[PDB]
RNA sequence: GAGGGAACCCACU
């Protein structure tokens, strides 16, 4: 129903207005790198 | 997927300089030799052969990142000497060392084989 | 009874004869609450305060308290119990040879290790789980050392030369199924090679890798935008439209096998198995048999790895800091026992509750072979050749390659597909989706004060509208 | 609190509703502060 | 077609993400505001997100298979807001506990404990190699702490070169004696356990978690509050690089030889366990012969259980203290514990001496059968080995009853994590 | 595959180390996970907490 | 084109809309033949 | 008659730098001389250091009133 | 100020949380200006008194000259002004810290600049910051209840605590001897 | 499934040594004596033969499809 | 005769091997 | 309104995973339950249920 | 000029290893020589596989990997061979590569062992090492299975792939008496003595040498068979010298250019 | 140069 469309964390408000899928985002496994500074992230060439 | 080709650790691509020199402006008579597509082998021997030189005040090398293939050798010498000349003399001494070691190894193999 | 059970294949004496002799009996939980168990027959033979003289039953062996995936843990009574739980979880994720006839099967997902080895350090329960016959892992020369910092926070450093020699190399087999189907004579799907000027709505890809039956052939390189099954459905000048089966994106491979048959209702049905060789990589997940999971942080070549006086370089270097809070002492004992096992030429026994095997006995055995008795070795720095001041614990430990490669997990989106209903990015990397910038992320960006970044994530990088 | 020889100044409860009904709203503000601080700093952890 | 490749002023070019691009980097669950921080992009030739090790503490990240999210700000507005608001150096000190969130961790911590000890002397080549990894170095090699017979620098000299500006700080090492501040050697520490940094120079003391970690008043905290986020970022990176490259010389391991105790210590632990078990038997005889006097506020079960648990906890504490006093200075368990990098003295006690009592719901192992914990015991057995006291260590190996009771104990922690996640998340959402 | 030797199974392209114990439904191997339940026909007496009944027998 | 029968190893000739069945033994599962395209493996 | 803080807040500084950088990227005139820098963030940052950003921050008081502060009027303390 | 402190802190706990670290600032001034503690100093005590007065004037949290604004300013910086007058005692600056005149002027400037950096920025979303600062430690969390369930009983205002309790304190001799208690 | 050509750790040839190892084990050698006879002296090379499972012997019991 | 303590590990693993020869591992299904 | 997950796709990643799946027991109480008692390792599980092998998280 | 004067003492020279000692040289030179042993000695190994038929139970990439790990005799032919990147031919030629072919059909009821003896090279100087001990097993075929393939082997060193590593084990050691205390034993009596140790049974360590430096280095270079071990060491010295000469040439150009 | 949903299961941190 419409209430089931609107209610819950998978509903419209919580699942599509408070938070949503975004463009220009990546996700992958993290590995250490002691040779990077603290403000620096190593990025794969395919993601970039 | 993001795996680099295995020849990229030792092959210079087009437009890549092998060795570049930069003057280190912090202290006088200091230079940064950036050598591309080399690793701890040449960096270590050049570092130690520079350490044998008494006119060399500082000698060191680093790999800035092990996933890149680059050696930074910083050489600081006395004001009556040059870091470029120190680097050249170190490579010349290492070449003479390896020639002498090669001829003695050949003599030793010949002596071992003849009995 | 034991002398009769040494010859099952001769005397036809079996376990059922042992039950019929009144020697063993099956006790369930509600009956077990009235029996009096001796853990060992050492309890039956007793003196002083015998504790009990009315034992009614005896354990056959206490290592039978463990299940299938906990029976491959060597020295599980030397580990913290959550680590035994974690290894019981990760033993189901380990690459080996999952079944012998894997070439016949076309499973949707399959992972086959090149060179599975039986463990040097085994439990006796492994002889009944067929881990000697379908092993999942390789005995790796593991050094427990801090080397360059790339093994910190549950990471490993691998030998790149070993990886070049086939160390933990595996195969990923992926099967795709498709079938013709007439949804009435109106639709009538067919496996045929599509033509540019004939079919409606192609995906701008190539079809020349297909054979004339609409199917690709075994032995053909394939990539993400490559069609493996060409299926067309007639539209009731473009008489038919394209519904071809594509290869999944970013995973290259080779068509290993193509199989054609008829389904239950008699339509042509094709299963295509695609083979992709997975070489171990930075970010691939590797685990010991003691809950010591970890991703590969870096790979060094053999001339860069630390080496002993014999020139032995570790295949894997793990951090020392993975041990103390975890208290996986069975890992260290497995490594020591595996050094003894590889030197002696025997498969070490790591049955859980065994007084015949002790750390001092394994240490004396190791000292008998010209090594330090506690498993340490003088290692030299690979980069400079100098001796490492500390002496490194090193030896054979059985590692497993887990199913979780990074290349099956790396995902990035700039823009792409959106959902029909809310016009936001899709779900998952399989459909080129976006990542969720959920509620707690919104809370954090509120606390940061970044109002425009909150706006751009929640309005114009998801679903702008006027 | 009304009882003989009981301190009427420092005798307190851990019940928030009861302190609110007996002593007021600023008192239950302070009591709620004390209870939250006790919960947070039982582990030795510090929150500003 | 090349007329479409013409660029006019005012056009936009959607260029590929290059080096130095600002990104927001994120690990779920996003609990506090240092779970989404700004990073500068560096392209590296493999398929993972490469992250600095000090940064894993605010993210609550490790590398056992964690995946993380990278959001690219697509406008110069939010690029500047992330650059000036949410970068990693600006997020070093939290407003939650007015202390740093990122510290030195897990090889750099252990090797800065080992590196700043008094007896660490570096040759000229080692000092040159270490000063090569100092980015803030001014190019001047310091005068060595020893000039003759051989020029040797100490580790404190090189770390004084690491320490930025003119930071002034006084900390205590984790092995600092209690009575030393009253003794005659307060300002000349025999154990080198009082850290004094003066004018940005580590004058004395052994650095550890209490000096370089995430606590208030620590050296990274003072460095932040005095020098700012950029200088502190360089401080973190310089510590990690210099100490990690000295650790190639020094090396650090853990082995089965660090969990071995002395024969005398094994006899001491066995004697303590035997005496404590006999004391528990004596308390059981007192309660059985009705000679146990109940204490105020408790029933007879509660007094018996409290007294038995006090005896067993005293046994575990004494065996543990004997285990730590048995440890040498070369022990690696001790090396990671006194640095604060990993483990506690309880872990050393359990590995070396006694695992201890296994508890389910705060009490001993319950009578899951009819008045028995397992069918291998007699009925109404309240002794230590029946009700879950593991008298073996992890190196000795657990007996099958002890193994099962320890599994019962660890299942409690697994359950507590798995059922605390949802309630804590609901509490956070309601508070927000 | 009942009663077949390992040679007979290998001629059928079946693994002899395969345990069986599963079904093939539409080409998919399905395993029936065993399901726990309270034992039937046995009187169990519990104490319903926060209830108007103090003790409760159940069968 | 040429389809290997799963059972009897024979090479069957199958066209479009032809039922998938071995002529020699009537076995219902066919396999495509290896491609004649030349694929190159680096020995790495 | 201005009762708000005389210091530029970090949110004000972040948005001023973003707005100025976006204006420079849309070819606004540059208020200071630039020594071969191309990234608009660095140009906006050194206009902020030079106290030359031509932006007025309007701070809204909770009563509904406001105060207009020049960027050059606020203190660049951080 | 001492009596006001003992009213504020009746338990005698002297560990407080204050913006500027005055002891480390004095140490910094000693090290920067090469202050010799073994020599007489050229710092007048009246310079210390007047400098602390003017510094306390120029550390403003509540602006305004009306008596209500003045009272709010005196309240808002009360602990910091007490600590500032305690630490920059003319006796302590005379015989303990030994700072010179220029060191003292640098100290005043440093305290003022570091105090103005500590003031909360308008625009701080402090409620969400507080919610995260109280929810993130909850992830690492007489039969009294503690931890997560007690926090749940606190933020959800519960009429039925799991273990309600009183902490009864006694007056006079009834507190001292056991039998009257 | 088959004996690796090289030892993983060092690169010594262990591919030509599997059949000789099985023949020595058939000649009632112990595993250590058999590994000593083959010249496998480093334990990294000894584990390559000691821990090897020869799955190809069971893979060859299926009738070939191609 | 009684199984002596030195032969007990061999005896118990022989009877366990006999159990898993007869029953296997999926016998309940 | 029926039980779900009684029949599952058989795990074939490893032989150990197949064996572990074929000997799997399931308590059909809700995984959203925050009571520890059905999740605890009971004493009666000795020799009947593996004390180590259990999933992580809700189950 | 401050070059060393290193001396060589061969203590053992067999067909599969050489044990030697280098005195009066620096530790960095010794470690670089070991690193060039492992990484920068070029040999000839298969790097191009094209499989025409493969009916075996082992798939094509697996066979190609097993072929690439097979060592080929590279003595005196790898010196005159060219890298494919430096060759004037378009794809492959005899000046830069060696062509191998394999054609095995199993027709009998016994299992056929496709070994390295079935690798038929067109150049006689570059054959599998076991074709001059048993042969290196490539695959096993049952009746009806088949393996036809064509390979090209090219020059390369172990910095690219470990198949071009000529050494089995480069045992390297210095200061076997621990006189320099480069390693610190917690309990020195627990540690077995080195093969090159000069101590009696009672002692466990040499006395500390504050003036000492690493000066004597013990090698056991074991060959996988592609080159003779003395040829491995000589080609390593030549290759390290060639790398230093190339670096000095580029350094000379960079110095003159500025 | 992009055409499904829903339910359920398994797993990851
Ligand atoms: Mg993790
Ligand atoms: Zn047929
Ligand atoms: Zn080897
Ligand atoms: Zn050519």
């Amino acid at each position: 129903s419409l209430k089931q469309r609107l209610k819950g964390k998978e509903g419209r408000v919580r699942g599509n207005l408070m938070g949503k899928r975004v463009d220009f985002s990546a996700r992958t496994v993290i590995t250490p790198d002691p040779n990077l500074s603290i403000d620096q992230v190593g990025v794969p060439r395919s993601i970039a | 997927m993001n795996a680099p080709p295995a020849f990229e650790s030792f092959l210079l691509f087009e437009g890549e300089k092998k060795i570049t020199i930069n003057k280190d402006t912090k202290v006088p008579n200091a230079c940064l030799f950036t050598i591309n597509k080399e690793d701890h082998t040449l960096g270590n021997i050049i570092k130690s052969q520079l350490l044998k030189d008494p006119q060399v005040l500082f000698a060191g090398y680093k790999v800035p990142h092990p996933l890149e293939h680059k050696i930074i050798i910083r050489v600081q010498t006395t004001p009556d000497y040059s870091p470029q000349e120190a680097f050249t003399n170190a490579i010349t001494d290492l070449i003479s060392e390896l020639s002498l070691l090669e001829e003695r190894f050949r003599v030793a193999i010949k002596d071992k084989q003849e009995g | 009874h034991i002398d009769q059970l040494k010859e099952r294949e001769y005397n036809n004496y079996s376990w059922q004869d042992l039950v019929a002799s009144g020697v063993v009996e099956y006790i369930d939980t509600l009956e077990e609450e009235t029996v009096m168990l001796a853990m060992t027959p050492d309890d039956l033979q007793e003196k002083e305060v015998a504790y009990c003289s009315t034992y009614t039953h005896c354990e056959i062996h206490p290592s039978m308290i463990l299940g299938v995936c906990a029976s491959i843990i060597p020295f599980p009574d030397h580990n913290q119990s959550p680590r035994n739980t974690y290894q019981s979880a990760m033993g189901k994720q380990a690459m080996g040879v999952y079944i012998t006839n894997f070439h016949v099967r076309m499973d949707t997902l399959a992972h086959v290790l090149y060179y599975p080895q039986k463990p040097l350090v085994t439990t006796r329960s492994m002889e009944y789980l067929r881990f000697r016959e379908l092993p999942a892992g390789i005995n790796s020369i593991v050094a427990i050392a801090s080397y360059t910092g790339y093994n910190q926070e549950d990471s490993v450093i691998m030998n790149r030369s070993a990886v070049d020699r086939g160390f933990f190399r595996s195969v990923f087999y992926r099967s795709y199924k498709e079938q013709e189907s007439k949804k009435g004579f109106d639709q009538e799907e067919v496996f045929e090679k599509p033509t540019r000027e004939t079919c409606q709505g192609m995906r701008h890809a190539i079809y020349d890798k297909l054979d004339d039956d609409g199917l690709i052939a075994p032995g053909v390189r394939v990539s993400g935008d490559d069609v493996i099954i060409g299926k067309t459905v007639t539209l009731p000048r473009y008489t038919k439209r394209d519904c071809s089966t594509f290869l999944r994106t970013s995973e290259t491979g080779i068509v290993d096998q193509v199989m054609v048959t008829l389904n239950q209702e008699g339509y042509k049905f094709c299963k295509i198995r695609v083979r992709s060789v997975r070489i171990p990589q930075i970010g691939d997940k590797f685990a010991s048999r003691h809950g010591q999971k970890g991703t590969c942080g870096i790979q060094y070549r053999q001339e860069d790895m630390p080496f002993t006086c014999e020139g032995i370089t570790p295949d894997i270097i793990i951090n020392p800091h993975a041990i103390p809070s975890r208290m996986t002492i069975g890992h260290l004992i497995e490594c020591l026992q595996g050094k003894v096992s590889a030197n002696k030429g025997e498969i070490g026994d790591a049955t859980p509750f065994n007084d015949a095997v002790n750390v001092q006995k394994i240490s004396n055995l190791l000292s008998d072979y010209g090594y330090h008795l506690r498993g340490n070795e003088v290692l030299y720095n690979g980069f400079t050749g100098r001796k490492i001041t500390s002496q490194i614990f090193i030896g054979p430990t059985y590692y497993q390659r887990l199913k979780h490669m990074v290349d099956d997990k790396i995902h990035s989106r700039a823009r792409g597909p959106i959902q029909i209903l809310n016009r936001q990015p899709m779900e998952g990397r399989s459909r080129d989706g976006g990542l969720r910038f959920g509620e707690m992320e919104r809370d954090c960006q509120i606390a940061h004060g970044a109002a425009q970044f909150l706006r751009e994530r929640l309005f114009e990088a998801s679903d702008p509208y006027q | 609190l009304s009882e003989k020889d009981v301190d009427p100044v420092r005798t307190t409860s851990n019940d928030i509703v009861e302190i609110f009904t007996v002593l007021g709203i600023e008192a239950v503000r302070k009591a709620l502060e004390r209870e939250l601080y006790h919960v947070i700093s039982f582990d030795g952890s510090y929150v500003n | 077609k090349p007329s479409d490749l013409h660029l006019q002023t005012g056009y936009k070019v959607e260029r590929h993400m290059c080096d130095g691009d600002i990104v927001i980097f994120n690990r779920q669950p996003t609990l506090h505001k240092m779970s989404m921080m700004g990073h500068r992009v560096r392209i590296l030739p493999w398929s993972t997100f490469r992250l600095n090790l000090s940064v894993t503490t605010p993210y609550n990240a490790d590398f056992d298979g964690d995946e993380m999210n990278l959001h690219l700000p697509q406008s110069l507005e939010t690029r500047a807001e992330i650059q000036e608001l949410a970068m990693v150096p600006r997020m070093i000190v939290t407003p939650q506990s007015n202390r740093p969130v990122m510290g030195i961790v897990q090889d750099t911590l252990t090797a800065v404990r080992k590196f700043t000890k008094r007896d660490v002397f570096l040759e000229r080549g080692e000092v040159m190699n270490l000063l090569m990894f100092l980015s803030t170095w001014d190019g001047k090699v310091p005068q060595p702490a020893i000039l003759k017979p051989r020029p040797l620098w100490t580790g404190k000299q090189i770390f004084s070169l690491i320490i930025p500006g003119h930071i002034n700080c006084i900390r205590t090492h984790s092995t600092h004696p209690d009575d030393e501040d009253s003794g005659p050697y307060k300002h000349i520490s025999p154990g080198d356990t009082k850290v004094v940094v003066e004018n940005g120079e580590l004058i004395m003391g052994i650095l550890c978690k209490k000096s370089l970690g995430t606590s208030a008043g620590s050296l990274v905290h003072i460095s932040y509050l005095e020098m700012g986020h950029d200088i502190t970022r360089l401080f973190y990176s310089n510590i990690q690089t210099v100490i990690n490259n000295w650790l190639l010389i020094e090396g650090h391991t853990i082995g089965i030889g660090d969990s071995i105790a002395d024969s005398k210590t094994y006899q001491d632990i066995q004697n303590t366990i035997k005496k404590a078990k006999q004391d528990v038997i004596e308390v059981i005889e007192k309660a059985h012969n009705n000679e146990l006097e109940p204490t105020p506020g408790n029933t007879l079960r509660q007094t018996f259980e409290n007294q038995v648990n006090r005896i067993l906890n005293d046994a575990r504490d004494k065996t543990g203290s004997s285990a730590q006093k048995s440890l040498s200075e070369y022990n690696n368990f001790k090396s990671m514990v006194v640095s604060g990098a990993k483990g506690s003295k309880i872990n050393i006690s359990q590995v070396i001496a006694v695992v201890g009592q296994q508890n389910v719901e705060g009490k001993r192992i319950p009578f899951g059968f009819k008045h028995r914990t397992l069918p291998h015991f007699i009925k109404d057995d309240y002794g230590p080995e029946s009700r879950g006291f593991v008298e073996n260590s992890y190196l000795a190996g657990l007996t099958p009853t002890e193994f099962f009771f320890h599994a019962m104990g660890g299942r409690e922690g697994l359950i507590d994590t798995a059922v605390k996640t949802a309630e804590t998340g609901y509490i956070q959402r309601r508070l927000i | 595959l009942n009663g077949l030797t390992d040679r007979d199974l290998c001629e059928l392209n079946e693994c002899p180390l395969d345990p069986g114990g599963y079904f093939i439904i539409n080409g998919s191997e399905k395993v029936l996970i065993a399901q726990e339940k309270m034992a039937t026909n046995t009187v169990y007496v519990f104490a319903k907490k926060d209830s108007k009944y103090a003790y409760t027998g159940e069968c | 084109m040429i389809y290997i029968c799963g059972e009897c190893h024979t090479e069957n000739e199958i066209k479009s809309r032809d039922p998938i069945r071995c002529r020699e033994c009537g076995y219902r599962i066919m396999y495509k033949k290896r491609t004649k395209r030349l694929v190159v493996f680096d020995a790495r | 008659k201005r009762i708000t803080t005389p210091y530029m807040t970090k949110y004000e500084r972040a948005r001023v730098l973003g707005t100025r950088a976006l204006q420079i990227a849309m070819c606004a005139p540059v208020m200071v001389e630039l020594e071969g820098e191309t990234d608009p963030l660095l140009i906006a940052m050194k206009e902020l250091k030079a106290r030359k950003i031509p932006i007025i921050i309007r701070r809204y008081l909770p009563d509904g009133s406001y105060e207009d502060w020049g960027v050059d009027e606020l203190i660049i303390s951080d | 100020d001492r009596e006001v402190l003992r009213v504020i802190f009746p338990t005698g706990d002297s560990k407080v949380v204050l913006p500027c670290n005055l002891l480390r600032m004095i140490w910094n001034a000693q090290k920067i200006f090469h202050i010799n503690p073994r020599l007489p100093s050229d710092l007048h005590p009246i310079k210390v008194v007047e400098g602390v007065k003017e510094l306390s004037k120029k550390l403003v949290i509540v602006n305004g000259d009306d008596p209500l604004s003045r009272q709010a300013q005196e309240n808002a910086t009360l602990l910091f002004n007490i600590h500032l007058r305690s630490t920059l005692c003319s006796r302590r600056m005379a015989e303990e810290f030994r700072l010179s005149g220029e060191a003292f002027d640098w100290l005043l400037g440093e305290i003022e600049s570091k105090f103005n950096q500590a003031i909360a920025h308008p625009g701080e979303m402090v409620g969400a910051l507080a919610a995260q600062s109280l929810g993130e430690p909850a992830t690492q969390m007489k039969n009294v209840t503690l931890g997560v369930p007690r926090l749940k009983e606190l933020i959800n205002i519960s009429k039925k605590p799991k273990t309600p309790s009183l902490t009864v304190f006694l007056l006079g001799q009834s507190a001292r001897d056991a039998e009257r208690a | 499934m088959i004996i690796p050509v090289r030892c993983f750790t060092c690169g010594k040839i262990v591919g030509n040594k599997w059949e000789a190892y099985l023949g020595l084990l058939q000649a009632e050698y112990t595993e250590g004596d058999a590994l000593d006879a083959l010249g496998l002296k480093r334990y990294c090379c000894r584990r390559m033969l000691l821990a090897h499972v020869d799955l190809i012997e069971k893979l060859l019991n299926y009738a070939p499809l191609e | 005769d009684e199984i002596t303590p030195d032969l007990w590990q061999e005896a118990c693993w022989i009877v366990i091997s006999s159990y898993f020869d007869e029953k296997g591992l999926v016998r309940q299904q | 309104q029926a039980r779900a997950g009684v029949s599952q796709v058989l795990n074939r990643l490893t032989f150990a995973s197949t064996l572990s799946h074929l000997r799997r027991l399931n308590s059909p109480i809700g995984r959203d339950g925050k009571l520890a008692k059905p999740r605890q390792l009971h004493n009666t599980l000795w020799g009947m249920v593996c004390p180590a092998e259990t999933p992580e998280g809700h189950a | 000029p401050y070059a060393n004067q290193p001396t060589v003492r061969i203590t053992e020279l067999t067909d599969e290893n050489v044990k030697f000692i280098i005195e009066n040289t620096d530790l960095a030179v010794a470690n670089s020589i070991r690193r060039v042993f492992i990484a920068e000695v070029p040999i000839i190994a298969i790097d191009w596989v094209q499989i025409d038929a493969n009916s075996s139970v082992l798939h094509d990439e697996f066979i190609a990997h097993r072929l690439g790990l097979i060592p080929l005799t590279s003595d005196d032919i790898v010196d005159k061979l060219q890298y494919s990147r430096d060759c004037t031919c378009e794809e492959f030629c005899p000046e830069c590569s060696v062509e191998f072919t394999l054609d095995v059909r199993c027709n009998e009821d016994q299992t056929r062992h496709v070994t390295s003896r079935d690798l038929i090279s067109n150049s006689p100087r570059v054959i599998p090492v076991t074709s001059r001990q048993d042969d290196i097993l490539i695959v096993k075929l049952r009746k009806g299975q088949e393996l036809r393939l064509r390979a090209y082997a090219k020059k390369g060193f172990g910095k690219e792939h470990a198949k071009w590593n000529p050494t089995a084990g480069v045992a390297f050691e210095y200061d076997p008496d621990n006189a320099l205390r480069h390693t610190v034993y917690p309990k020195p009596e627990e540690w077995p003595k080195s093969e090159y140790s000069e101590l009696d049974e009672d002692e466990s360590q040499a006395p500390y040498d504050p003036n000492g430096k690493p000066e004597r280095f013990y090698y056991n270079v074991e060959s996988c068979g592609s080159l003779r071990p003395e040829t491995i060491v000589l080609s390593a010295l030549s290759g390290l010298k060639k790398k230093l000469s190339d670096l000095q040439t580029q350094l000379s150009h960079e110095i003159q250019s500025d």
